[PDB]
């Protein structure tokens, strides 16, 4: 997730999921999938400066 | 609420709770500590020809708390699997006061020509897999 | 022989070989009226040590509680409460939860897990 | 024998293996 | 807290959706009543409403009251994602 | 005043119920013998039926496990005194002589729980809001019926449950 | 009525290309493993719970009429046609299949029936979750699990 950030991983295909009820770690890069913009909340406070 | 037993269609599945299948080779003195008094005070059975029978032992359980929900008794359980098969099985069971609601059944040999008389190399029905027959016929076909 | 005791005598999940690795199906001897135990592809025997080799309809006890581990409380879309007597140390912030499955479990009590290092246990208040 | 004792014993599986090694 | 009595007839889980059934229409009648008196017969909006046409008594709290309970074929919002409806919620929350 | 017979099987059965009435140490102090009463109870059995059959060893069958039960010790003693009849004891009428101490508590709320299954159902509704006009009472209720239709104006209609009758609102 | 009285607990899946239903763990023999100790390691890593044992108990019998490699391969070929009475030309068939046609996605090669393996296993454990009371039902409506 930090290197998601730091322009190092595409975000616009590459997604990262955790799920613990099914302890299965799933990631899909194919096409197909609708993505958006939102804004990321650190620590119950609005990360944007 | 009295007429509501007789028309609603209880299944055997639902009435029986659990059903395992066990090891016993005297029937007298069965291996099981919770029910050792009940299979041996009872007497006045004619224990004569279950001294051949099919020592696989095929016990249910039945849950207590569907008794109580849709009025049943002991006595009108076993007088019903007997007439479905035949005349050819076996039941017992206990009062409803012990611990739990169990039922034991065996099987009625002639003890004459039941034992390779004729050879013929087609076995007729293994006693491994006889009692999974009846178990999973009597949970659906049979009917109260 | 009362109504009090449970009914639990250890029933074996499966058994290993050491040649063929496969299951052994229960036979008997009529030679020594006892309990032993062959495949079909092989010839390995041994001796038997129980007597339930079967069962029939599951799901009795209390399985919401099971099948589950202690990483439940790393996820933060899961909220808390205030109840801080543990039955092992002292530690507020538990996670509380129903059950989720297919039968979603007829009973609505919460499951109260905590979140502290050192733990590894669950209960039901 | 794979292919002639196969379809003789899906139809009934009423059968043991002793009776199988011995004709060999 | 396993203390609540279940309505005879059907589950656990089938009584709590039908008990907040009975508040949610209850919570709707009352503050429809409220504004029945209210507005007055100078009003053109009652008059709509009077003269029987399309539109009621259901018809005014929708639009100053409280609308009401959205169910979706009889039955209430059912859980199509992870057990909620919206992620802006958070897990097990039966909020109306 | 103890029966007697010449049958195998009946003299079988009448000393296995002795041995019913010996656990407990019971009898010793009423004063009553196991072997009288053992046989005034497989007498009243054998009266009603008047054969051997398969039916006939499941009423003894039901008799036995009632003697041996030791949480309920008040029902054996009855029998031996004189609280109970012996004859009676095996002319049914009774639903498994087994309560007293726990069970009979366990056997009256059984009876009431499958009593009030039918008293809520699954619903309620009833407003109590319209008064009928035909049994000057307001058991009446609503129905949110008619929502855009056509050219009809919705309508809530009122229809009442006891004395039928039904009408519209507007 | 009278045989195995248990046809409840097949599974008989239905194979690509494949005429009628064939068990699926006719397909494990021909994989390269013929233990149950094997078999049951790809369905679950853990087998230490009971409750996942009465399932897969009566599956295991139908392993039992094919315990050699070379025999799995021909069970899957001759249900496709009939090409004369060659057992042999049976065999080239079920290994295309098993590898080009049978999950291409996980790769076509030749040394890759090891890790096709343990990808089959996760299938079939997953829907006995489902289909016992362990997991819930997918939503076909779900956008996630559309593209
Ligand atoms: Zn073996
Ligand atoms: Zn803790
Ligand atoms: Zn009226």
């Amino acid at each position: 997730r930090k290197l998601r950030r730091q322009m190092d991983i595409i975000v616009s295909e590459v997604s990262m999921i955790r799920d613990i009820r099914e302890r299965e770690i799933r990631i899909y890069t194919d096409a197909g999938r609708i993505c958006r913009p939102l804004l990321i909340v650190e620590k119950q406070k609005l990360l944007l400066k | 609420k009295d007429i509501l037993c007789r028309l609603e269609h209880t299944t055997l599945r639902k009435v029986t709770a659990n059903t395992a299948i066990y090891y016993d080779p005297n029937p007298q003195s069965t291996v099981v500590a919770e029910d050792q008094e009940w299979v041996n005070v009872y007497y006045e059975m004619p224990d004569f020809d279950v001294a051949r029978i099919s020592p696989w032992l095929l016990r249910v359980e039945l849950d207590r708390k569907h008794m109580t929900d849709r009025k049943l008794t002991m006595e009108q359980i076993a007088e019903k699997i007997n007439a479905g098969f035949g005349d050819d099985l076996n039941c017992i069971f206990n009062d409803d006061n012990a611990e739990k609601l169990v039922l034991r059944i065996r099987i009625m040999n002639s003890d004459e020509n039941k034992m390779q008389e004729e050879e013929e190399v087609v076995d007729k029905m293994d006693d491994d897999v006889f009692l999974r027959c009846i178990e999973s016929n009597m949970l659906t076909d049979m009917t109260l | 022989m009362e109504p009090d005791g449970t009914y639990e005598p250890g029933f074996v999940g499966i058994r290993f070989c050491q040649e063929c690795n496969n299951m052994l199906y229960p036979k008997e001897d009529k030679e020594n009226r006892i309990l032993l135990y062959a495949c079909r592809n092989c010839d390995y025997q041994q001796e038997a040590d129980n007597s339930c080799i079967y069962v029939n309809k599951i799901t009795h006890e209390v399985d919401e509680l099971t099948q589950i581990i202690a990483d439940v409380s790393q996820d933060p879309t899961l909220p808390r409460t205030e109840d801080h007597p543990c039955q092992k140390c002292g530690h507020k912030e538990a996670v509380f939860f129903q059950s989720h499955s297919a039968r979603a479990e007829d009973a609505m009590r919460l499951y109260y897990v905590c979140t502290a290092p050192h733990c590894g246990h669950r209960w039901t208040e | 024998a794979e292919e002639a004792e196969e379809e003789w014993e899906r139809r009934n599986k009423v059968l043991n293996h002793f009776s199988i090694m011995q004709q060999r | 807290n396993n203390e609540l009595e279940p309505t005879p007839g059907n589950t656990l889980r089938q009584t709590f959706e039908n008990q907040v059934n009975r508040i949610l229409n209850d919570a709707r009648d009352k503050t429809g009543s409220s504004a029945q008196k209210s507005l007055s017969e100078y009003n053109n909006f009652k008059s709509m409403v009077v003269s029987g046409a399309k539109g009621s008594k259901i018809n005014i709290s929708q639009v100053i009251a409280v609308v009401g309970q959205q169910n979706v074929e009889g039955k209430r919002i059912p859980f199509g994602f992870k057990h909620r409806t919206l992620p802006h919620f958070i897990k097990d929350d039966y909020g109306p | 005043r103890a029966p007697s017979t010449s049958d195998s099987v009946r003299l079988k059965c009448r000393e296995m119920l002795a041995a019913a009435l010996r656990t407990g140490d019971d009898y010793i102090a009423i004063g009553a013998d196991e072997e009288e009463l053992g046989s005034q109870i497989e007498e009243a059995i054998y009266q009603e039926i008047r054969n051997t059959d398969m039916k006939y060893k499941n009423r003894v069958r039901s008799r036995i496990s009632n003697l041996k039960d030791a949480k309920n010790p008040n029902l054996r003693k009855n029998v031996l005194c004189g609280n109970i009849p012996p004859d009676l004891f095996a002319r049914m009428t009774a639903e498994e002589m087994a309560s007293d101490e726990l069970k009979e508590m366990r056997k009256n709320l059984t009876k009431e729980a499958i009593r009030e299954h039918q008293m809520a159902k699954t619903g309620g509704t009833q407003t109590d809001l319209f008064t009928c006009g035909k049994c000057k009472k307001k058991n009446c209720t609503y129905t949110q019926v008619q929502t855009r239709s056509a050219d009809e104006p919705m309508t809530t209609f009122v229809v009442c449950n006891e004395c039928g009758n039904r009408w519209k609102f507007c | 009525g009278a045989k195995k009285s248990a046809i409840g607990q097949r599974i008989v899946a239905t194979l690509p290309y494949i005429k009628q239903e064939v068990p699926i763990i006719i397909v494990f023999r021909a994989l390269g493993f013929v233990s149950d100790r094997d078999i049951l390691e790809h369905i679950i890593y853990d087998f230490e719970d009971p409750e996942m044992m009465e399932m897969v108990k009566p599956s295991l019998d139908e392993a039992f009429v094919i315990q050699e490699q070379n025999v799995a391969l021909n069970f899957i070929g001759s249900r496709g046609a009939k090409p004369g009475v060659t057992k042999e030309k049976r065999i080239k068939y079920a290994k295309e299949v098993l590898q080009k046609e049978m999950l291409p996605h996980v790769g076509v090669s030749d040394f890759c029936e090891t890790k096709k393996a343990y990808f089959l296993g996760y299938m079939v454990h997953r829907l006995l979750l489902a289909a016992l009371g362990r997991r819930e039902l997918d939503d076909r409506d779900h956008y996630g699990n559309k593209r």
